RNA sequence: CGCGAAGAACCUUACCUGGUCUUGACAUCCACGGAAGUUUUCAGAGAUGAGAAUGUGCCUUCGGGAACCGUGAGACAGGUGCUGCAUGGCUGUCGUCAGCUCGUGUUGUGAAAUGUUGGGUUAAGUCCCGCAACGAGCGCAACCCUUAUCCUUUGUUGCCAGCGGUCCGGCCGGGAACUCAAAGGAGACUGCCAGUGAUAAACUGGAGGAAGGUGGGGAUGACGUCAAGUCAUCAUGGCCCUUACGACCAGGGCUACACACGUGCUACAAUGGCGCAUACAAAGAGAAGCGACCUCGCGAGAGCAAGCGGACCUCAUAAAGUGCGUCGUAGUCCGGAUUGGAGUCUGCAACUCGACUCCAUGAAGUCGGAAUCGCUAGUAAUCGUGGAUCAGAAUGCCACGGU
């Protein structure tokens, strides 16, 4: 009845769902526009919606936990593309060339004894 | 360089932990200690039995200690009157009653402990470093080692200058997780100083 | 760098109008890891230079951008002991990459009301090529057709 | 009056050896039981700086990991506690039932 | 370490055992209350009067097996390095090198 | 500063001296090793030998000092200069 | 050179002044009386000395012991006293650099050589081709840990698509599908296509794919160098004290300041300051401990006290962010030193010499010379959070997440 989606930026997790609808997507019992402050945040969720046509036929609940402002953010648009991905399964060639299927992997690296940043060494005098 | 533990770098993976229990914060460091009296007491006045390694079990309600060594007979005694006595200073020293389990190993000369000990012991009895090494590791290979390595370091032979003397036949792959390598240290307190002996032991790999 | 040769970095492009510059020029004015002011102000300039200019921004900004892209550089060099200043014909990804920057720290000297307001008039005097980005253009053709005289020096 | 068993360990082959080991057990004495579910197990870490007199860079990290185990009966019997009582079970893992 | 710092340390840790509970936590709790005047005053003056080695502040906590002051872990009762050393004999159960 | 509520704080040592001295009249200085007291009125007009670590310093207790410490009178360190 | 020190008020403490002891604070043995403990007072800075009451345990062949207590004698204990250039153990360094060797064969009178060189290639002595070399080993890589995807297993203390109830809040029955928790398993191998290349190895591009070229990091540090560091973790040969280089105390010092250097934190501002409203994290700690709610206090905190040995309870809410209005380029609604007054909490005690709060002052500084350092991807940069050490005492150290 409801087709599946999950996503995950950098440390948080998505649940999206889709039904028929009127293109109106609520976000932990909110609005987008209220939820996401930033512009950009705001729309890289409805990014993948130009592209595919049902923008306008698809009623979207979604809960995203975790994570901070743009990983929410990421997470909800793979959450959205997978959720897609059992319905039509027939637009593979535009959606993977755009980039939303795959999932990013890039992390926040763990910090290294004896440097301050996990990357970055103190500062020394050669002398 | 300096090299890891290979017991220690290889706890998790293939070698049992000595000390087998568990409880909380609350008594971690106190049974620690216990664990700690115990095993030295347990070595000082067993240093003849030949003794190797030490399993020290904390079921919920006493302690067990595993003791692997070579002499059974030793360190049993007449009709079992040692392990009694050993029985009643080791429940002491915990405040818990204790079973002890006596394992004999058949090949002690592919434990590194029995022929790190007797390498040491050799020395204060004034043999030669180089023949005791290689006799060490004659007898490993005969008895059917994969691979060994020994280091005596420190003061060879009653000279100024400490030197370092390692020989190492057949396979140490160290570098290995899977590999099997029994490892152990001792020490030799001779009248021109004191003498570190390591070895390796590889017997097969998972 | 020395030993494995490597292409450049993609970017995901400006969401509001599609441009891979935009984002990159966004990029490059974000300072201490703050992206979300940085949309903000482009936007706001952009959209002040669409009331100015024709409707269409997307123009306005291009030649803005094309009267202050540089196509001659200055390398400092030594092959012989002494200070060559060679220059060189820069390939497209650099020629845009530099220009950018420069108008950048431009806007930043302007010293204007807020930093969005001396962008936009930055991007429109450019517009007019009245700018001091295309001033700094000139200054670097000067010291370009002064380099002509190193142009034929070592590694020419 | 249904109880809840909670199993501290080490090591996880351990633990599951003694969730697996307590279960028909509980078949013996002849009760229906429940799955046991795995609580976060803990991970502890201890950063220690391995040179006797000096040195900053080289430390070593130790960890210890005690894992976590839930049982729920829900059908008790006073054989079912006679049962858990009398069972013989690994000095690596302690128990915390509760009424 | 010193087998004289040992010796001290074992009386500190006595004397905090003797007094701990007899008079140092009552007189605490008596000069903090509110409701109470002029008999904290009392109080502070027999609180001093104790041999003073009492205070578990007075107390330093140092490896068990050494005696070493620093680099001290509480949940060992062991120096650094000797927790290290004990580790690789694997001495301490469910402890190994850590990677992350 | 020891909190209002625990009051101000003084030895027991120092206490009965200073007492048994103002009671028999302000004669002799005060031999003491314990800075950590706080000058209470009681000892006003009175010359306090306080320890610095080497020498035992006398004060003067005056109105304006009371409040302040014993050893606050009693310069640990000698520091002349750092040049000749 | 933010090194040992993961934390000097006392203690630590090893230093100084002064008071003190001399089988000794700590261990074994010899003799005597004796259980420890509790109340109390006096001298003293305390050590210690002194006064006074209660007490006498167990097995017992009633012959002794242990927790032990106190005095004398001796073997002596004790030395953080010296030599790391006598050593063991441990560690740094080049450096995770790619090297270090052996067997047999062959060459050379021989020491030895070859293998290991050469054309390429690789992160690599990695691989390929050639080559009197053929193989092999220790190192590289792989196996271990974590993260990136999915499948299966169990569902509370964690989750709420659907069912109904909904004190309309996953709160209740209820569901195990999902997020998640952790246990096992599958997948990433230049596997296939094309191009370059010397039809080889490799490199480049592509397809699929969550991830593509070691997927991203961690652990792992060969043979050896530096008479590298540590005799003050420890053990140890030799050397020295042993009425003193040992030991018990109170105060002090390790925090001193004409100056120099190194490592950091906070800034000089408008991408900011200031005020209000508003949203999400991860990791850990916690039983002599974290401490809610409620009340008082501008406040740090105080009172009462729920719960939590913890996926429940508590530190615990994040900060830059966004929306609003003012500041309007001014040594300023910047900056925060410094200084005064008054306070809170720990602790026997905050003067030398702890941290934090409120009010009062507001120094240099408007981005820094020669020179010099880190960093190639979630990395610099920047913003907060936690831990150990810890009674109290982070801008240090170790970890975590956000942009
Ligand atoms: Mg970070
Ligand atoms: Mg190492
Ligand atoms: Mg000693
Ligand atoms: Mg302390
Ligand atoms: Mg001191
Ligand atoms: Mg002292
Ligand atoms: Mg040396
Ligand atoms: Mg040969
Ligand atoms: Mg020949
Ligand atoms: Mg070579
Ligand atoms: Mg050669
Ligand atoms: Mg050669
Ligand atoms: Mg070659
Ligand atoms: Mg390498
Ligand atoms: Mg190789
Ligand atoms: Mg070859
Ligand atoms: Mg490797
Ligand atoms: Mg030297
Ligand atoms: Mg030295
Ligand atoms: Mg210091
Ligand atoms: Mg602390």
């Amino acid at each position: 009845n409801q087709y599946y989606g999950t996503g995950r930026r950098k440390s948080s997790a998505a649940r999206v769902f889709i039904k028929p609808g009127n293109g109106k997507i609520v976000i932990n019992q909110r609005s987008l526009e209220q939820y996401f402050g930033r512009e950009t945040a705001r729309m890289v969720v409805r990014q993948p919606l130009e592209l595919v046509d049902m923008v306008e036929k698809l009623d979207l609940y979604i809960t995203v936990k975790g994570g901070g402002i743009s990983g929410q953010a990421g997470a909800i648009r793979h959450g959205i593309t997978r959720a897609l991905m059992e319905y039509d399964e027939s637009l593979r060639s535009e959606l993977r060339k755009a980039g939303f299927v795959t999932r990013d992997a890039r992390q926040v690296e763990r910090k290294k004894v004896g440097l301050r940043k996990a990357r970055r060494r103190p500062q020394f005098s050669k002398r | 360089g300096q090299k890891v533990h290979p017991n220690g770098i290889r706890l998790g993976i293939v070698k049992p932990w000595n000390s087998t229990w568990f409880a909380n914060t609350k008594e971690f460091a106190d049974n620690l200690d216990s664990d700690f009296k115990v095993r030295q007491y347990l070595t000082k006045e067993l240093a003849k039995a030949s003794v190797s390694r030490i399993v020290i079990e904390r079921p919920a309600k006493s302690i067990r200690v595993t003791i692997h060594t070579a002499r059974p007979g030793i360190v049993i005694g007449k009709k079992g009157e040692d392990v009694e006595k050993l029985r009643k200073v080791v429940a002491d020293i915990a405040g818990v009653p204790a079973q002890i389990n006596i394992a004999e190993v058949r090949k002690p000369e592919l434990d590194a402990k029995l022929v790190a000990d007797s390498i040491t012991s050799q020395l204060e009895r004034r043999v030669m470093f180089r023949r005791a090494m290689k006799r060490a590791v004659q007898n490993a290979m005969r008895l059917g080692a994969k691979g060994i390595k020994v280091e005596v370091s420190g003061r060879l032979g009653g000279a100024e200058i400490a030197r370092t003397e390692w020989y190492r036949e057949g396979r140490v792959p160290l570098h290995t997780l899977r590999a099997d390598i029994d490892y152990n240290t001792s020490e030799a307190h001779t009248t021109y100083g004191v003498i570190g002996v390591k070895v390796w032991i590889f017997k097969g790999e998972i | 760098p020395r030993r494995r040769v490597i292409g450049q970095r993609k970017i995901l492009p400006d969401p509001k109008f599609g441009s891979e510059l935009l984002a990159k020029f966004v990029n490059i004015l974000m300072v201490d890891g703050k992206k979300s002011t940085a949309e903000s102000i482009v936007y706001s300039a952009l959209e002040t230079l669409a009331q100015r200019s024709g409707k269409s921004e997307l123009e306005a900004f291009e030649v803005a951008l094309e009267n202050v892209r540089p196509t001659v550089e200055v390398k400092s060099r030594r092959v012989g002991g002494s200070t060559y200043q060679v220059p060189v014909e820069v390939r497209p990804v650099r020629r845009n990459a530099l220009a950018m920057r420069w108008i950048v720290e431009a806007a930043r000297k302007r010293g204007d009301k807020s930093m969005a307001l001396r962008l936009a008039n930055e991007l429109s005097d450019a517009a007019e090529n009245k700018g001091t980005a295309v001033k700094k253009r000139e200054d670097v053709h000067r010291m370009a057709e002064a380099n002509k005289a190193f142009a034929h020096y070592r590694w020419l | 009056q249904r109880i809840r068993i909670r199993l501290k360990a080490f090591d996880h082959r351990l633990i599951d050896q003694a969730t697996a080991e307590i279960v028909e057990t509980a078949k013996r004495t002849g009760a229906q039981v429940r799955g046991p579910i795995p609580l976060p197990t803990r991970k502890e870490r201890f950063t220690v700086l391995i040179s006797p007199h000096v040195n900053k860079d080289a430390r070593d990290q130790y960890e210890i990991r005690t894992h976590l185990r839930l049982v729920d009966i829900v059908e008790p019997t006073e054989k079912t506690v006679d049962a858990l009582m009398r069972l013989d079970l690994a000095a690596g893992v302690d128990v915390q039932i509760s009424l | 370490a010193k087998q004289s710092m040992k010796a001290r340390e074992v009386k500190r840790v006595a004397l905090a055992d003797k007094y701990f509970a007899k008079r140092a936590e009552l007189k605490a709790i008596i000069s903090d209350v509110n409701a109470s005047d002029e008999d904290r005053w009392n109080a502070v003056l027999k609180l001093q009067t104790l041999p003073r080695d009492s205070s578990p502040s007075r107390q330093r906590n140092r490896c068990r097996q050494t005696g070493r002051p620093h680099g001290f872990l509480r949940k060992f009762g062991l120096s650094r390095i000797k927790v290290r050393e004990a580790a690789m004999r694997g001495e301490i159960p469910g402890l190994k090198k850590a990677s992350w | 500063p020891r909190s209002l509520k625990k009051g101000p704080f003084i030895d027991l040592h120092l206490l009965k001296k200073v007492e048994k001295a103002v009671e028999s009249g302000d004669k002799k200085p005060l031999r003491t090793w314990s800075r950590r007291s706080t000058i209470f009125p009681n000892m006003i007009g009175l010359t306090i030998a306080v320890h610095n670590g080497r020498q035992h310093v006398p004060v003067f207790v005056t109105d304006e000092m009371v409040g302040h410490k014993l050893g606050e009178f009693a310069p640990t360190r000698t520091y002349r200069g750092h040049a000749a």
